[PDB]
């Protein structure tokens, strides 16, 4: 595997004084929450919480109290970061309705106060295309006028629909693969075409950070399943040479097939793939890929066309290419691309062809309009403008946070800054911070994590501007100096 | 550090005794570099006869082509000897391994007459039990007294007397330098044998030189085990797939130089060479008692069936006793070796026959120079040399069909020839494809000439 | 497997008081062979050996003194029974040319007179066909005079003649098999015909007892060579059953083939392979078999056609049946028998067929001659009352040594007689005293078999009369009061 530009990412170690705090930490959390469950157990303490009806005592319980324990202790604490309710379209600047709890957060009742112009860092959008306003909307206004909101039955029934056609083949020719099908939820795509592809005796080598919904589905197929650290290039050349040489666990007999679950970016990492190493490993051993793209089609590529076009690979290189249009489009659905044979085996043998519904047309029209835009079939400089933008934010915003003094994960053309927090009571800390500087962050803890690695992510957009990003940055800093957050050794 | 060892000698002896068992068990568990699952998986008996019963063996013989050539047999209709009969076609003998032609000596077949009336044909039994007779103590003797030699070993084939005499003294972990262009009965004794096979360049003492100062470097290496490592090096007096004679002197002073003993094969030599046929030791004038153990067989010269090993009685003995061949077989049949030696009495009258075998080897080498798509491969000394292609096809299937239709034009008119054969999965080193020409004292000097013009002629319009 | 006869055979087991008494002489044999090593280290007393020359006393020592010491020390002690050299035809009586020691067995010299008429107990000749004046040599010493003795060439060069053709017609009519090849030993038979056959990746399922010639063939090839115990068809069902399930040893692939070598009578122990058991198990796994005849081809049938008349089996059943003319036939020689494709191979692919001289002229017309005496194409009713003679001899001797008193192994069909010793010194003392009754017998000691069992194997002939026989057991009997070699519980 070759590398035409240069390759850099960076992992900075935890400075150990910081790890036995996280830990000292973790424990004085960990023994209060005992003393709590102690006290509620005697109804010493009133307990804030429901529970089962009168007539359904003599049941079984329901669920296993010790399952709720961080529930209850450290989450129940901090709850108020998630779960903001914004009423706004989520552009560069999103409008959260303001909550206050007067019970330690168990309870939150909605302040008449609404909070606006909020700086937005959680959106998903990379191209800035959840607008109020412009051509998309006014096409998907014809189209919901036209057609209506939602079809009411299955493809393989009455409810194919020929705007769907339209998008499957739209997306082929811009993926660049022979054919592609569309999906009303990504989430389905992979959970429930994972299960199609491989079935008992084949195996699977799944990556160590990879989403939930490619978990599920490999765990849904009977494939054994294995897994390989996190791009090290050389646990996966030992677990498929182990795969090959070894055959099935209990009966040496050789595997039927052998798929390779990796993902283009990893969202809370931040890192890319190294595709090209994985592609020669592919073809020396004669495995199959299967490559998600949610978070890379839209942000990464010159042209935005996703990792394959970044790294300059062949499409036809990998095998199954799926993908989802909520990121970057701005309209909820999935896809998956690969050749003919490969997705008229789907349209036959897929859950969701047949028992579920598909896509609803005003949002088939918007991923239309989108794509025709990022293409540039409207004609407009407009899609060049959005990628190039995309990049240089990227490029300042990372280039800037590491200046400063902070520690920042991932490659450096991806456009997810994860910041390292470290500590328990810094991440609430953190989120409140940000949000009383009118700057909305995603914080992220241990039962997600692992324990000394705690995060905050930043999800850049090309909808920022320079002003937002100074801004931001300013914020960022003086929040940074206030919790002692600049753990970097190389520059502070 | 005093007070702490003077409280641990007041302390009672069980509480010390535990201490010692817990810092056991500390240095077994640090010591535990195997990981354990606790997971076993045992077959099911279904699944057991279900691959059982899968299972499909392949085939005894592979299919076999039936435009192999080795599959036509040459049918001899008579005794194999000078104006044959070959395929039904009248031939002059050039192909078989009779030099001295004692094959159809009349003396010859009286002795084995003789000694058939009076023992018999076979000899019913292995050397230990009721199976020697006194004609195989005379015949060793006759041997060893011919050979200058103490003792001599006769074993009842040919093949197995080298593939027999060479593993019994080389064993597992020892060194042996042996020829390149070595013959399969070599080959086999070196792989019975499990010691390390060290292969040098035909007839260069410099890649033995830089073999054997390997391993002596090796040997500094590590005296201990340099201390119980016997060397040998194993080489053939006159070459069966080259026809090139070997340089003794050179090996005997690397021998004495480097402390490797040395066995020579003599199959082809020992009744060419030399003055009075005592093989490429007298040629060279080397002594006898610098070679350790000398081989040979009683087939090409001497026309019987056997084979002998010759030396002194330190390395003979153990060859009764650890001998494969020897041990665990049946004994020559009596009327052989009468056979054997009547042709030894034969040879020790009249030494001019070695001569006359020279001279005429000399003139068929001689006349044969000059084909124009065949080149002479060998000796003007040696009898069998080979007629190899000068311009080689890009297959071996083509050169040996064109050879062959040059042998099948050449008995058509009058001239028997053989093509050297051999097997090409298991030779190590595996030579050109090539005719074999034999040379005999019976074949005059005129049969030489017409000969060498008809392999001439032949040779000329099937390459053109 | 279903036996037509009877199979009896009876292996008893040693007196235990026997065994106590073998091992102290062992014992005392060890301690005085180490008191003579000594003795000889130090030069104190001169040992009667030859020493490697003074050039070469540099050289690193040619043998391991240790390997030699059962050479040294128990075999020196009674070399004088074996080796015995005989001047006259190995007939019923043979004549021994006598020798004497004074240097305790390390160096012979031969006296004057030669021992005549012995009874011979030793020689194989179980048909009687070693006679001097015969049919068959009046036919030898015809081909003699015209072929010549000895041929100077391999058998595909113009080493082939008419005669080769002629005796494998012969012997495929003989057995009755497509086709036959023949050799010019019977031990080159199997060195140089077993590695064509079967290679690495294979596995070679070898019996306990094999020839040496078997194990040298087996070992010479590559493949994987498993022992199980002697007629144990359990074990062979075992084995046979975990090979094919478990595969390769390092990796658990299916072997490419599976070859079973088994002897038809084992010559020491005297027992007769189970043969319906083996072609079952041969059958049901789908193996070959590859069937040694060297000692049952003459002596057992009713016709001697070998074992498979013996059993009434089918040969088409047997893939390779090698056998050996030395035994019965009188003359030195061997075979290999089975079907056309299988002969076609190996006249291309063998060893001795590429390297080796072919057969002596005379010798295969004294085979042609003496197998055609054996199938009745003479016409004279000789030749079948050999059959008759021997099995009558071997009902005789056997019954009337079993009445004796004596331990006796092996079937009672089986021509080869052991007798058990079961002590060091009653080997010489046997072999001596039998001598010295003009007796030849073939005594076997330890390293060759089992510790405690020592053996005397006397080897019956048609051409033995009632006489010799009746003369033969009275000095047994004899012999046996001296040496109290009566150990059987059952009967004396
Ligand atoms: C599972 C039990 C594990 C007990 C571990 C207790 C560790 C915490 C501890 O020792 O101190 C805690 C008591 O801790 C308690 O009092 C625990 C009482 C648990 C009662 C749960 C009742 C469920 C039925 C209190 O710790 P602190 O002094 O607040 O600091
Ligand atoms: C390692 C060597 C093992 C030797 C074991 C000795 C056992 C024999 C023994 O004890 O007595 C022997 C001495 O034996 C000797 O004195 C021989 C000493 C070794 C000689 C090696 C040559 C002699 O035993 P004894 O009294 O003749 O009976």
């Amino acid at each position: 595997g070759l590398y035409k530009r240069p390759f850099n990412e960076a992992f900075e170690e935890t400075p150990m004084l910081v790890a036995v705090l996280t830990y000292v930490g973790y424990g004085v959390l960990t023994l209060f929450g005992y003393l709590r469950d102690f006290l509620r157990y005697w109804r010493i303490e009133k307990c804030h919480h429901a529970t089962e009806r009168e007539e359904q005592k003599d049941f079984v319980s329901l669920y296993q109290d010790f399952e709720n324990f961080y529930t209850r202790n450290l989450y129940m604490r901090i709850r108020d970061n998630w779960n903001r309710p914004i009423c706004s379209v989520p552009g560069a600047r999103v409008d959260i309705m303001e909550r206050q709890s007067h019970d330690y957060n168990w309870s939150f009742k909605y302040t008449g106060n609404i909070i606006k112009g909020v700086i937005n860092m959680g959106s998903y959008n990379y191209l800035g295309f959840a607008r109020n306003t412009g051509s998309c909307q006014e096409a998907a206004a014809k189209v919901l006028e036209e057609y209506g909101a939602g079809v009411c039955s299955t493809r393989q029934e009455i409810g194919n629909l020929d705007k769907h056609e339209e998008l499957e083949e739209l997306v082929a020719r811009f993926l660049g693969v022979e054919a592609a099908m569309a999906y009303g939820m990504g989430f389905a795509t992979n959970s429930m075409n994972i299960p199609a592809l491989v079935g008992k005796g084949c195996l699977i080598l799944s990556d160590e950070l990879n989403h939930a919904s490619l978990v599920l589905g490999a765990r849904l197929s009977g494939a054994t399943i294995r897994i390989f650290k996190h791009n090290n290039m050389q646990s996966l050349e030992k677990l498929l040479k182990d795969a090959i040489v070894y055959g099935q666990p209990r009966t040496r007999r050789p595997w039927k097939k052998i798929l390779i679950l990796v993902e283009g970016i990893y969202s809370m990492e931040g890192s890319i793939v190294r595709l090209p190493e994985v592609i020669a490993l592919k073809k020396k051993y004669k495995a199959y890929l299967y490559l998600d793209e949610a978070h890379s089609i839209g942000a990464l590529g010159p042209t935005g066309r996703g990792v394959v076009e970044y790294f300059g690979l062949d499409p036809e290189d990998v095998d199954v290419m799926m993908g989802t249009f909520t990121k970057s489009f701005g309209a909820s659905g999935g896809y998956i691309g690969g050749k003919k044979e490969l997705i008229d085996y789907l349209r036959t043998h897929s859950h969701s062809a047949v028992y579920a519904t598909s896509l609803s047309p005003p949002v088939v029209e918007q991923i239309i309009t989108s794509m025709k835009c990022i293409m540039g079939q409207d004609g407009t400089s407009l899609g060049k403008e959005c990628v190039q933008q995309l990049a240089e934010n990227t490029r300042y915003f990372r280039r800037r946070l590491k200046e400063m003094g902070f520690i920042i994960y991932g490659n450096e053309d991806s456009p997810v800054v994860p910041l390292m927090l470290y500590m328990p009571a810094k991440i609430g800390a953190f989120g409140r911070e940000m949000l009383k500087r009118n700057i909305g962050v995603v914080v992220v803890g241990f039962p997600a994590t692992p324990i000394i690695e705690s995060r905050a992510r930043f999800c850049l957009s090309a909808a920022h501007t320079k002003e937002i990003l100074d801004t931001a940055l300013k914020e960022i800093d003086e929040v940074g100096d206030l919790l002692q957050l600049k753990y970097s050794r190389h520059r502070l | 550090l005093v007070e702490m060892v003077q409280a641990l000698y007041e302390a009672p002896a069980y509480h010390l005794i535990l201490e010692g068992i817990l810092i056991l068990w500390i240095i077994r568990l640090l010591f535990s570099k195997t990981y354990k699952l606790q997971e076993r998986s045992d077959l099911t008996v279904k699944e057991k006869e279900e691959l059982i019963e899968e299972w499909q063996p392949e085939p005894l013989v592979p299919p076999v082509p039936k435009d192999h050539p080795a599959l036509n047999y040459n049918i001899v209709s008579g005794p194999p000897s000078h104006k044959t009969v070959v395929n039904g076609k009248e031939c002059i003998n050039f192909a078989s391994f009779n030099f001295l032609g004692l094959l159809d000596n009349p003396r010859v077949k009286a002795a084995a007459l003789a000694s058939l009336k009076k023992y018999g044909v076979g000899t019913c039994g292995p050397r230990g039990f009721y199976g020697t007779f006194d004609v195989h103590l005379d015949l060793e003797d006759r041997l060893a007294k011919f050979m200058k030699t103490e003792e001599a070993i006769i074993y009842s084939y040919g093949f197995a007397t080298i593939a027999s005499a060479i593993p019994a003294y080389s064993k597992r972990g020892d060194i042996v330098f042996v020829d390149r262009a070595a013959c399969f009965a070599i080959q086999k004794g070196l792989q019975a044998s499990r010691s390390d096979i060290k292969l040098f360049k035909h007839n260069d003492m410099a890649d033995l030189e830089r073999l054997l100062k390997e391993q002596e470097i090796e040997d500094q290496k590590n005296p201990r085990k340099a201390r119980v490592t016997r060397r040998f090096i194993v080489v053939e007096g006159l070459y069966m797939n080259t026809g090139t004679i070997c340089p003794l002197p050179e090996l005997v002073k690397l021998k004495y130089k480097y402390k490797a003993r040395i066995f020579l094969e003599e199959s082809l030599s020992f009744g060419v060479l030399g003055e009075h046929g005592r093989g490429v030791t007298e040629h060279y004038g080397i002594n006898i008692d610098d070679i350790d153990l000398i081989s040979a067989n009683m087939e090409n010269a001497l026309a019987s069936i056997g084979g002998f090993c010759c030396g002194r009685s330190f390395v003979i003995d153990h060859q009764r006793l650890s001998g494969q061949g020897y041990c665990f077989s049946a004994s020559l049949p009596p009327l052989l070796a009468a056979a054997a030696i009547e042709a030894l009495n034969i040879m020790e009258e009249n030494p001019g026959i070695f001569a006359v075998l020279k001279e005429k080897c000399g003139q068929i080498h001689k006349a044969l120079q000059g084909i124009s798509g065949l080149k002479v491969v060998g000796e003007s000394l040696s009898p069998a040399f080979h007629l190899q292609l000068e311009e080689s096809t890009g297959s071996r299937e083509q050169d040996v069909r064109l050879l062959q239709e040059i042998v099948d034009q050449c008995m058509n008119r009058s001239i028997a020839l053989t093509q050297a054969r051999y097997l090409e999965k298991e030779e190590k080193c595996l030579p050109p494809p090539s005719i074999r020409v034999v040379v005999t004292v019976e074949q005059t000097e005129e049969e030489l000439e017409r000969a060498a013009s008809t392999i001439k002629e032949v040779a000329q319009a099937v390459l053109l």
